């Protein structure tokens, strides 16, 4: 419907008279001095900003939207017709394909009509890569809502890696060179696999039928950085009753060795199929990535910020049906705001709820899952593992600064118990598979629940005797929590009107203060993350005489209660947490007492 | 000139004569001669010495080195025919060049580089027996018993699917004993740990070792590999001959390499800070500083860092040495002992931190898997040779990981039984083990084989054990308080230079005042011992302390301030675990 021919003289237009004022308003041709960088083999890669395009053409932008390997296409020959222009210096002959360009250039020229066929792939002359960002106005698109219509559209997604390949070199212009004309035969390669040439086209063995017999040689032929990888839907976008969904991303020049599994990342590419028959042909979809970029109210709002019980009322609505174990959690809402890793500290407060069977916590990890914005649930894979060859995230990583809720974390293996090990210790994962010791990101809170074994805990028997979990792993915890169904006729008279009134209303009974809504309360968590909190020195004073004191306490007390170092980092992550609830950049001696006070109340539950 | 180069047969071999005869640090017409006597007819050529003389003739070597290396091939042999003309060798010389672009960082390699000479630094972790590749293939005729040959078929073979003189149907099959082979060694290397700047993922390359210079790499061996780029396809299926676009990359080596330090500034510095008196207690203080209060474990892990000197007893006829320093933290729950063993682990180079249980992702020992090839996989011990050990949770071992471990501090190596050979890999580790008492506290009045309830010659083997407590004590927790608040509210890299410096260049000897008063101290501890008294071992771990605290001071010769500190520190870890 239109002349691509008109289109190149359009963009090529748009290369040549583009300027945008940088810094100090200097007026430069942002695209002109990267021609002539290409031009001179100091840069490999062009990424084009369709806003750019948009600034003068949006009819062009969106027909680059619409189509957008015809236009990627268009504006590489386009590049690749001005860069003799915008050429200046003779750069010296960097690697072996420059020098053999310009020998093939020289013979060319050292010729008339000419068949299409006896000609130099256009991707042969090239060492200049093309890519797109994608407009500012077309909002980021979620993986699902990509679907068959799209194909062949530049699109913008947001995701995360779950799996990323290594960088192996893929072929796009075989070269081979005859056995009796001493000609070349060249072979562009858009599938993932080709049949290579055996008898050369080469006119002089055709006319004189000598049946010359083609070899592939790498030297002539041109390769690039590729990398294949599964980028998956993050959490927020997720249907509450659906599971996230993932999209192939093929990654191929500079944009090579640019993300990492578990990395929340946006790409703008284009979509199209994969042929590796009813009604039609059916087929594979992909996304060819072009540009990649790893991502990290009311008055009233306020008002309520600024009320004591706030933070007691976010406690209340904290899965608001679980009647009881409020300090239980407000402990998980302190989790969930973290630390504050003032420089560096670790953050993540890892929080253990040990307790007999029936007891809602199971239904408490599900809402901390549910609550927090970057969330997984696991039973007990975990880690990280080498797929057969790529590595592939494991619930751990996909975490990545969110929270990994384990239930029946007492039906964990060895060896996933050694790898949390690791995570609470250094926040990296080490996995082995070939013998590769590979260490992953993975600063994650986590939060376990375990049952004690044979039944019911017994008071009688010390911790670890009814559990079987190694001491050491549960000291790691910053939190420790105890939970019995101790039969008390008032309390479960209690809990049995509650369980009653929701089942005669489908609603927790009516409280104090109406917990908020889910996606309010993910709001503030987000608010307070945006503070970082500090301890004034005149604090420590005070903090050092509680940490004395209770562990004089400790010493008196004849079972050990794990006591040590790690008790006072937690102390002042917590004291940090709450300091970042209160939204004031500096703690106060009332968050250190509520810090002692739940730490004394866990090892009271421990009692 | 070859075709898409820059490349004359004539040119570039008079060229490669000129650096063989005009040369200045000779060296080549030096070892031409030498390989006349010996007939080992393979010339060495570091490349870097070709760039210095030319620099247009390295880079030409560099970007075609399988069309350029032939041309220095012939110009070698025909020097080799002009000087000693006259001479016997079954095949004529070969160059192997090396060292010419440290492009190490394995993890950034580009298609660029392919067909192109590069060098890596790495150490190899498997290996193969040299496998047999068919050049000349032998057929004979079924029927007629029709010999033929067929010669370099492009790496697979050309069926005849029919005869030559009964001209029958497909009859002609191969004989594999009367055909001709070449040898090829396949290794698999992994990249050096320390050069990666993240580590992240540890790269691995496959190498291929062909007609020569197979089976010079042990499994384990820290070399640099210098040879050709290569990247070739792989059939999606064997019967098809598709082929998957995207390549298969491995390596054929050309030089294997078996492996000055920074500047006069670096060691103009080392020196000046070696002059301060209290140069070793402020090296002790720098050695990590997240820690508090501990200055005996850190001064024996420094002196570990640094170890005793090197020593040649193979003449003596005694064996070898343990020249490193073997340390045992015991402590309990919460001193800080992992700390400072990820600490060590993440200073010292080519360090390797493990864990006593079997689940350690490491695992302190080697064995033989099938890849289906049953190869040997090496562990943290023989991993980390030269290097720190670093193993904690060493109280929870099994017996037979018990046993490796005292066969590996007494003889230095381990013994593997593979198939049915018995193969001895070298492993002179510095073993820094932590291990945390059973129970939930340690109990007093309970020496520590009972309270950690090992071995005890495996413990006797070790040549410091360090006690470390949670004291109950106010004022300690109130300080420890503090120190942990104020870290809330001299660089290691110095450190680890100084180090370098003193394994690299300085290497301690015993002197007479030293030898005197060793032996005054050991008759000494003997009297004390008199009324678990005095063991030559303690003899030979004192030794080994006053070298490295010599080593520490850069004095080159033990000293009797060195004797005093050995005997002191010893002291003080002899308090730690005595008991009375
Ligand atoms: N304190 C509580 N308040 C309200 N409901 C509770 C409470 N304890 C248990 N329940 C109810 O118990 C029902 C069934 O037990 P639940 O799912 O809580 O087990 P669980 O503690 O996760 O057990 P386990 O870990 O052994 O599988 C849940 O529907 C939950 O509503
Ligand atoms: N004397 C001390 N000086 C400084 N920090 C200390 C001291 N004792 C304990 N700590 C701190 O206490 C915490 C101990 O953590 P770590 O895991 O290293 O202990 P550990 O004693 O090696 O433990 P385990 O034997 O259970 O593995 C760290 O914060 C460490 O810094
Ligand atoms: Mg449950
Ligand atoms: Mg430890
Ligand atoms: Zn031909
Ligand atoms: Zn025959």
């Amino acid at each position: 419907l239109k002349d691509y021919a008109l289109e190149k003289e359009k963009v090529k237009k748009f290369l040549q008279e583009f300027y945008q004022d940088d810094e100090l308003g200097k007026k430069q041709f942002k695209y002109g001095n990267q021609l002539v960088r290409l031009a001179h083999r100091e840069q490999v890669a062009l990424y084009v900003d369709l806003d750019d395009v948009a600034e003068d053409d949006p009819e062009l932008v969106d027909s680059i939207c619409e189509n957008a390997r015809r236009y990627a296409k268009l504006f590489a020959d386009a590049v690749q017709e001005l860069l003799p222009q915008y050429k200046e210096r003779e750069v010296v002959n960097k690697d072996v394909l420059d020098v053999y360009i310009e020998h093939r250039l020289m013979m060319e020229q050292r010729s008339m009509v000419r068949s299409p066929q006896n000609q130099y792939p256009a991707e042969l002359m090239r060492r200049f890569e093309l890519y797109f960002q994608g407009p500012s106005s077309n909002k980021p698109r979620v993986i699902r809502e990509v679907r068959a219509d799209s194909v062949g559209k530049l699109v913008t997604v947001r995701g995360i890696v779950t799996r990323v390949s290594e960088v192996k070199p893929k072929m796009v212009v075989a070269t081979y060179t005859c056995d009796q004309c001493g000609a070349e035969t060249y072979q562009p390669i858009q599938s993932p696999t080709f049949m290579p040439l055996i008898m050369c086209p080469s006119q002089e063995c055709q006319t004189n039928r000598s049946g010359g017999r083609l070899y592939l040689q790498t030297r002539g032929s041109r390769f690039i950085k590729f990398q294949e990888m599964k980028m998956q839907e993050h959490s927020d976008q997720v249907p509450v009753g659906n599971i996230p969904r993932s999209i192939t991303v093929l990654v191929e020049g500079e944009n090579t060795r640019i993300a990492q599994p578990g990395d929340h990342v946006s790409v703008t590419g284009i979509f199209l199929p994969i042929l590796r028959v009813v009604q039609g042909l059916l087929s594979e979809t992909y996304l060819e990535a072009h540009r990649i970029v790893k991502m990290n109210l009311t008055r009233e709002e306020l008002r309520q910020i600024a009320e004591e019980d706030f933070y007691e009322k976010l406690a209340a609505s904290i899965a608001p049906e679980i009647y009881g174990h409020e300090d239980v959690k407000k402990a998980l809402l302190l989790l969930l705001v973290g630390g504050v890793d003032q420089s560096k500290i670790r953050g993540n407060i890892n929080i253990c709820l040990m307790g007999d069977p029936g007891v809602a916590k199971s239904q408490l990890l599900s809402y901390i899952d549910r609550l927090a914005p970057r969330s997984q649930y696991t039973t007990g894979g975990l880690t990280a593992a080498v797929l057969r060859l790529t590595l592939e995230g494991g619930a751990l990583v996909l975490a990545d600064q969110g929270v990994c809720c384990i239930d029946e974390f007492d039906k964990m293996a060895e060896a996933d118990r050694t790898a949390i090990h690791e995570v609470m210790e250094q926040q990296t994962i080490s996995i082995a598979k070939a013998g590769i010791l590979t260490t992953l990101n993975a600063r994650c809170s986590i939060l376990a629940a375990a049952n004690p074994a044979y039944g019911r805990y017994n008071p009688r028997r010390s911790l670890e005797q009814n559990i079987q979990l190694p001491a050491a792993l549960l000291s790691r915890f910053d939190l420790l929590w105890l939970i019995q169904d101790r039969p008390d006729r008032d309390n479960d008279l209690r809990l049995a009107q509650h369980i009653t009134y929701v089942h005669q209303h489908s609603r927790q009974p009516p409280s104090q203060f109406e917990p908020l809504d889910m996606k309010l309360m993910r709001r503030y968590i987000a608010m307070c993350r945006e503070k970082q909190p500090m301890v004034p020195e005149s604090l420590a004073d005070y903090i050092t005489a509680a940490y004395v004191e209770m562990r004089r306490e400790a010493w008196a007390s004849k079972d050990a209660t794990y006591t040590s170092a790690r008790t006072l980092l937690a102390i002042l992550r917590l004291s940090t947490a709450l300091a970042r609830l209160r939204m004031v950049d500096v703690v106060e001696k009332e968050d250190v007492n509520e810090a002692i006070r739940l730490m004394e109340m866990s090892k009271d539950s421990l009692l | 000139v070859i075709w898409g180069t820059d490349v004359n047969v004539a040119a570039c071999k008079e060229n490669f004569q000129r650096f063989l005869q005009r040369f200045i640090d000779p060296l080549y017409m030096q070892r031409l001669g030498e390989i006349n006597v010996i007939g080992e007819p393979f010339l060495n050529v570091n490349c870097e010495h070709i760039k210095s003389f030319d620099k247009n003739l390295y880079r030409q070597l560099i970007s075609y080195p399988q069309e350029v290396i032939p041309t220095f091939d012939m110009a070698v042999n025909e020097i080799f025919f002009d000087r000693y003309p006259d001479s016997i060798l079954e095949h004529q010389i070969q160059v192997r060049p090396f060292n010419a672009l440290k492009t190490k960082n394995m993890r950034n390699l580009n298609p660029e580089d392919i067909d192109q000479l590069i060098t890596i630094s790495g150490m190899v972790i498997r290996t193969s027996q040299l496998i047999p590749e068919m050049q000349e293939a032998f057929f004979q005729c079924q029927v007629c018993a029709h010999t033929t040959r067929v010669e370099m078929d492009r790496g697979r073979i050309a069926e005849p699917s029919v005869c030559g003189r009964c001209h029958t149907t497909h009859s002609m099959a191969l004989i594999h004993n009367r055909s001709l082979f070449s040898d090829k060694q396949m290794i698999k290397l992994q990249e050096s740990p320390e050069d990666m700047p993240a580590g992240q993922t540890p790269h691995t390359v496959i190498l291929f070792a062909h007609n020569d210079l197979v089976d010079k790499v042990q499994p384990g061996d820290r070399v640099n590999v210098t040879g050709i780029y290569r990247a070739v396809p792989i059939r999606v299926n064997p019967r098809v001959s598709n082929v998957k676009s995207v390549y298969k990359t491995h390596i054929d080596v050309i030089h294997y390499r078996k492996t000055k330090l920074f500047s006069e500034k670096r060691v103009e510095l080392l020196k000046e800070l070696s002059r301060k008196p209290d140069i070793y207690e402020r090296l002790a203080s720098a050695l990590a500083p997240s820690i508090y209060e501990h200055e005996d474990i850190k001064k024996g892990i420094l002196l570990q860092l640094f170890g005793g000197t090197r020593k040649d007893f193979s003449h003596t006829g005694r064996g070898k040495f343990r020249a490193e320093i073997n340390i045992l933290l015991c402590g309990d729950p919460g001193t800080s002992k992992s700390q400072l063993l990820q600490y060590v682990y993440n200073l010292v180079p080519r360090g390797q931190y493990t864990s006593g249980k079997g689940s350690s992702a490491v695992g302190l020992t080697a064995y033989v898997m099938k890849d289906r090839q049953l190869v040997l996989q090496t562990g943290a011990l023989v991993l980390s040779d030269n290097g720190i050990c670093c193993i904690d949770e060493f109280d929870k071992m099994n017996e037979s990981t018990r046993s490796v471990l005292h066969e590996v501090m007494e003889q230095q190596t381990l013994s593997i039984a593979k198939a049915g050979i018995i193969c001895q890999l070298n492993a002179r580790t510095s073993v820094l083990a932590a291990a945390n008492p059973i129970e939930s506290q340690w109990n007093p009045k309970k020496t520590t084989i009972e309270n950690i309830q090992l071995p005890h010659t495996l413990l006797s083997r070790f040549d410091l054990i360090f006690l470390m407590l949670d004291p109950q004590d106010e004022a300690y927790d109130r300080r420890l308080a503090h120190h942990l608040v104020a870290l809330y509210y001299l660089d290691m890299a110095v450190l680890k230079d100084y180090i370098a410096y003193a394994h690299s260049t300085i290497m301690p000897r015993l002197s007479e005042e030293a030898s005197q008063a060793l032996i005054e101290a050991y008759v000494d501890m003997r009297k004390i011992g008199s009324s678990v008294s005095a063991y030559p071992r303690q003899l030979e771990s004192l030794i080994r302390l006053a070298e490295a605290h010599a080593k520490v001071r850069l004095s080159n010769k033990v000293e009797a301030i060195d004797v005093e500190e050995a005997k002191r520190l010893h002291r003080e870890a002899l308090k730690q675990s005595a008991t009375d």
